[PDB]
DNA sequence: AGTCGTTGCTGATTGGCGTTGCCACCTCCAGTCTGGCCC
DNA sequence: GGGCCAGACTGGAGGTGGCAACGCCAATCAGCAACGACT
């Protein structure tokens, strides 16, 4: 997956209709591009449009629908977001739009109008919310729950994977590796044990024994037990990526039922430590490396060719930030296009390609450069 | 010639975990008997044959049994795809039904055809048009809005209707044949399809509406509606199937045929006393099958475990309860009249009185509730 | 009088990511063409018509199209339900199928039918017997059912000079199985003895995907699938049997080769060996991409070796479907092995291990 | 509650014993002091040591006890943290220490030894863990869950109060304002109703009706209902504080059962919207204002005069960071003393006094200025 | 022959896990209005 | 000047989900009482 063009209209502080087309002259090199501007200018809104057009959700707002829509700018009657992406050499277009009744800002919100269509063929593939979501999840390999963890790293949620519950971590691992048969086995074992127990109200004790081993509703126990091998396979790639980002640390799987990743401190005579004890910047780098590995775990099936992350660089000093940027530049050689949100002057000076989200004082609105207007 | 106009069978629909197999089978048998009695030439099913893209096994069994038992009558049959059933699911049986005096259309572009009478002579020009999915008739392009795309879709569907009717007229030529038309879309006589955009066909048998009605006062454009009640909002209404007759190449008349009710249903309102009073009417009746009820208890802050009460009331009755609900929605929060009041100043009794004042209860229970509340403060001291 | 014997079509089977629609279509049209050429009197399909109990949309379209095209030929046809086929999926359309010179049997106990010739005269007795569910009727129960059913057909035939044919979807002693062959009667029967078949003039059987003469007698045969349904049988040509009868006795049996349209190959050895074996398709320009199973003999990570495998394949007109190592990944190990690794950490008492293993296996089978 | 002295010994990257006194020649003006240094140097470790000394717990580590102690430095057999704080004009001392068996860099973690004492006369007031926690909670007025919301803002958890669920916001408010009786009322009502029900009467019906109004287990419902006045007072104070911190926004409570706050964008003609739409920097400023309002709310019952901000200053741009620092300077001109940790280069010049922390050539340890060495 | 350091043996808390209800999104409609024209 | 007709909607219910507050049970933690462990 890679993003070809982004078109948005009246989202947050970005009043008006804006079209950002990559593969143009400034973005032809697939190099580093950074979105710069004051706080509250709408930088995150650019990344919110990409997530909105694809998965009908944005990281800040759980859902946007008829009942509620806090994403469209005030004193405006409509909003829309549309993205062009390319999977396996074929381009597709996703579209999400909503209009207020009678074109008046006080009117009630109407149902969204969604589409998914090939760019060159022009044929429409889906026109409903559920159909579009399922088809785009199948096509890209990753739905929203995997996009937000392996392709877009939102503000303040870089450590979501490490800090997530073991249940959520195992569920994400199954989603990426397509191994739900273990969860189904555990769930039906629990269901059959419950049925036998109610029929009681020598098979019952054996069913209870099997339930205590692998049985659980929605398959928690056996999912967690089975996903250890996937966790080790992910940890290998995580170490490979982290060696370039931050040479001090290495990752090693916890020896406990709740699947977790310990860390090895090579400077401290290879003394192993829990992952909770890492610093803020070290945890950010560990999470970034782990997410890159997570996107490299399914490279053979559905490769991901872009990465977006949001102001995670604020926790790094001038040297660790430089090492991380050298690693990101080296990874940019593979052809993965990286987009960064930041305010650090050093990296803003380093990166030459910028999308300046200029702010208009007093009004509360904002605008891009004139070349992106439409 | 004579044809029937029906649609919205919704075969295989599950209605609150219930199955409509017996009702659908009875309706299909009655329709076969009616066709035999009235000597009909064709039957038109305007979409929503199946309630889903992958109907269960018994829905397919019912469809197969109908299409095989129709062979005795010798009358033709036309089945069209709706917004519910799947184009591929209906196209599965296209060629196999082509040998069984049946034609099914699911995709666009299917050319007009001539319906033969019972003796084989050309009777009418069918001009079949199924539910036109947007993915079939338009090509998406970048740089449009939510309303502009809908405008393009409406223009395209109107153009499709006009061109297909022109082709049907070309096929008809000079022979006096009534050009019937078909569709499965919403009309209002905006996203709906205006009725004035329809071609001047001799008859238009539409679908997508479960209630029989005439559109724009034009008797030659009608919605046949569902033959069975598919929800509690239409339980008491009678259902009709149109019997259409043509003469000398022009429409003659439309007759409504009542579909007998197989599974009775009813809906009740009011408090528990009113529910008991309305349930009294079923005290001693032999009901085959038991009647299905929707109960809407009007809220007076009874706040009881009403499921058990309904189960006890309807236990001895020949009654099965599918759904019961209530309108209990209300917000619960304090309004600060002035900033000078803080939670330390106000007493517990004062806060409780503020809580109760937001409820519209009366002194018949306010005194007892206040006494009960004071008992709690008594037992902590 | 001639009869084409085929079975185990497995319509709608998803081979990994790929689908078998094109192969099945190019088989069905060829089968119709050969039926017309040999002016066969009937075509019999003994079991596993559909890969599963809820076939996809295109599989049913292929089946209906084949039945429709049968009418232009004029041959009678018979369908039987296999171990993977389900009642209320073949039996739901039975009534419509009758009008098209086709009889479909899924439930046991069906009375024997007289199979007409192309001229309308009787040709044989069919004895339609599908895959017999144990609940519908054990080794003796299969035998006496076959004997009783044959006896009923014998009474029906009387003294007329016609052959008697029998059907079945079951495993037999001396057969060779494959990975794609799903087992049946896991807890009650192991194999049916070939000597217990009633003395019918010919037997048509399915279930096994490999053509085999069983028991040593000619009048009992496995016809096998018409297309390769697993990677362990790619190189073996597939057969359809054109049996012939005359004067109430078997005349001869002939094998017809189904022309292969989808090349499939299996690779072996180390990465160095595979880098040379892949050169079989360098600049050959096979218009149907070849499906490959790569049995790499390395200990390197699968998710790392697949990258270089794809890199090598990108310059070739080939498409890899499966890669297996001959550390471990979850996509490799079997469910039984993974569950046993849980049992090992628990106490290793066999007295409970056997019961737990049986319970886990039956749970997994109920999922499947 | 003002931190006078801080003593720690072998915590995280700070090997050896150190003491920082906030009454020496530096910090005499009670002004801004900026703990500065590279990533993973022990900056966060200082605040973690303060929190550990006060409440036997750390923002990162859920509990430090006879087991799972991972705050102690590697290859070290003992660690301790001691602080001196002043409440109501008199100073106290808190002490927490743990040592390994046989004073080896391995072995069993011995049960920690804690104490609380007055500096006026040296009398030991509590030595048990539970008694020390209860006594320090009664003395200060702040439990851990209120200290970490008002005085110490960890990195990434500044918006914890804003994003907390209604239950754990109402529970915080009732304990902060000393209005806990409403929770006990709901608990008693629910217990009475359950006891009446289990016997199975019109009295049961009345109990059920009363329970539907205010009754709930753990006292959630009536507490949430009653704390509306407290939330309104708090949002009033927060708005008054925020007028000078960020002039664009105001704050008000919404008409919902959940205790929630909405912003009123004064620039866009007072258009009111939920806080979920706030930018990162705007949400940081709103959370800082809410924390200051939390401090001001109980100023008439127990006064807290210290504030520590771990991170989140990066989310702000230069043109906003200067205004935020000016507002912080205005607040610091009062009795409150505040300390800020950041890596941004702008704050290097504005704050003249710094508790510099430096690592040592990759040895894995770190040391701060020798003037703080014991 | 005196002092201490370490280790089991008991109450409390408490946090995941399952349970029973209880709220958010689609797809077909009857109720609600509001302005213009002619007698 | 009033009654009738024609536009223009519209929120709303039967299915699907997710989550919220409980009740429960296994796990954990803080005091005690020995018990050993040194000079
Ligand atoms: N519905 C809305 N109407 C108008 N402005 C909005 C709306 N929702 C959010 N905003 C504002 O839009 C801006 C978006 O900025 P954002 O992209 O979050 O900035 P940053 O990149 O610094 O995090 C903020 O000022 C936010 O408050
Ligand atoms: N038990 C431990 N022993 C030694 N070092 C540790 C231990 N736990 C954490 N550390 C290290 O101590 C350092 C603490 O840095 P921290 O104060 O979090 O940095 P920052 O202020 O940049 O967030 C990190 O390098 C961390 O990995
Ligand atoms: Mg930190
Ligand atoms: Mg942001
Ligand atoms: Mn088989
Ligand atoms: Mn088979």
């Amino acid at each position: 997956m890679k993003i070809l063009s982004l078109r948005l209209k009246n989202l947050n502080s970005l009043k008006g209709e804006w079209k950002i087309d990559f593969t143009r002259e400034p973005f032809a090199s697939n190099g580093l591009f950074a979105i710069t501007g004051p706080t509250g200018a709408g930088k995150t809104t650019l990344l919110d449009a990409i997530c909105l057009a694809l998965y009908h959700e944005t990281p800040r707002l759980s859902n946007v629908s008829q009942s509620q829509n806090d994403l469209m700018t005030r004193d405006t009657a409509e909003c829309l977001a549309e993205v062009e992406f390319e999977v396996k050499g074929e381009a597709y277009r996703a579209f999400w739009s909503q209009n207020r009744a009678r074109n008046q800002p006080d009117g009630n919100l109407q149902v969204p109008r969604v589409e998914l269509a090939r760019c060159a063929d022009g044929k429409i593939l889906a026109d409903k919310v559920k159909d579009k979501l399922e088809l785009t999840a199948t096509l890209t390999g990753l739905d929203y729950g995997r996009f937000t963890r392996s392709m877009l790293l939102s503000q303040g949620q870089f450590a979501a994977f490490l800090n997530a519950k073991p249940k959520e971590r195992a569920e994400l691992l199954e989603e990426l590796t397509g191994t739900e048969i273990y969860g189904q086995i555990s769930a039906m074992v629990f269901e059959q044990h419950k049925s036998a127990r109610t029929e009681l109200e020598q098979q019952v004790e054996d069913w209870g024994y099997l339930n205590s081993l692998i049985g659980s509703k929605e398959g928690d126990k056996f999912r967690k037990f089975a996903q250890g091998l996937t966790l080790d396979n992910l940890v290998h790639l995580a170490n490979q990526q982290l060696t370039r980002l931050h040479g001090r640390y290495l990752l090693q799987r916890k020896a406990s039922e709740a699947l977790e990743v310990e860390v090895v401190d090579t400077w401290q005579a290879d003394a192993v430590r829990d992952t909770r004890t890492l610093s803020g910047g070290e945890s950010f780098l560990v999470s970034l490396a782990l997410a890159l590995a997570l996107s490299d775990l399914v490279s053979h099936k559905t490769r991901i060719d872009s990465l977006f992350l949001d102001e995670g660089f604020g926790t790094l000093d001038s040297e660790t930030l430089d090492t991380a940027l050298d690693a990101l530049d080296a990874l940019n050689a593979s052809g993965k296009t990286i987009g960064v949100i930041s305010h650090v002057e050093a990296m803003k000076e380093r990166i030459p390609v910028q999308i300046k989200v200029k702010k208009i004082n007093g009004l509360g609105y904002s605008k891009l450069e004139s070349t992106f207007a439409v | 010639m004579r044809i029937l106009h029906t649609s919205d069978w919704h075969l295989g629909q599950n209605f609150y975990s219930k199955s409509r197999e017996a009702e659908h089978q009875a309706f299909l048998d009655w329709l076969l008997e009616t066709a035999q009695t009235h000597q009909v030439d064709a039957i038109i099913v305007a979409g929503d044959v199946f309630d889903t893209g992958s109907p269960p096994s018994y829905a397919r069994t019912l469809y197969n049994r109908f299409v095989v038992n129709l062979q005795q009558t010798g009358c033709h049959l036309v089945v069209l795809a709706g917004n519910q059933d799947s184009v591929a699911t209906l196209n599965e049986s296209r060629d196999i039904m082509a040998f069984l005096n049946t034609t099914v259309v699911a995709s666009a572009g299917h050319a007009p055809q001539i319906l033969p009478r019972r003796d084989g002579t050309p009777g009418a020009v069918l001009c079949p048009i199924p539910f036109l999915r947007p993915r079939d008739i338009i090509t998406s392009q970048a740089g449009l809005n939510g309303i502009e795309k809908q405008q393009h879709l409406l223009a395209a569907i109107t153009d499709y209707y006009q061109q297909h009717y022109a082709d049907a007229c070309k096929l008809r030529g000079d022979q006096p044949l009534p050009i019937i038309a078909t569709g499965h879309l919403t009309t209002v006589g905006l996203d709906a399809f205006p009725a004035q955009n329809f071609p001047p066909a001799d008859y238009i048998a539409l679908g997508h509406i479960h209630r029989a009605q005439i559109i724009g006062g034009m008797e030659h454009v009608r919605y046949c509606g569902s033959p069975i009640p598919l929800s509690f909002d239409e339980c008491g209404k009678s259902k009709y199937v149109h019997l259409v007759t043509f003469s000398n190449g022009k429409l003659e008349s439309v007759e409504n045929l009542n579909v007998p009710v197989t599974q009775p249903m009813a809906v009740l309102k009011g408090d528990l006393a009113s529910i008991t009073a309305q349930l009294e009417q079923w005290r001693d009746v032999s009901q085959e099958p038991p009647v299905w009820l929707d109960i809407e208890i009007t809220t007076d802050e009874y706040l009881h475990d009403i499921q058990r009460k309904i189960q006890a009331l309807t236990e001895s009755l020949p009654v099965e309860v599918l759904l019961v609900r209530r309108s209990r929605e209300q917000r619960e929060r304090v309004l600060a009249s002035q900033q000078r009041e803080t939670l330390s100043e106000l007493s517990v009794e004062e806060v409780f009185n503020r809580r109760l004042a937001l409820e519209e209860l009366d002194e018949s229970q306010q005194q007892r509730l206040q006494h009960l509340f004071t008992t709690t403060l008594h037992t902590l001291a």
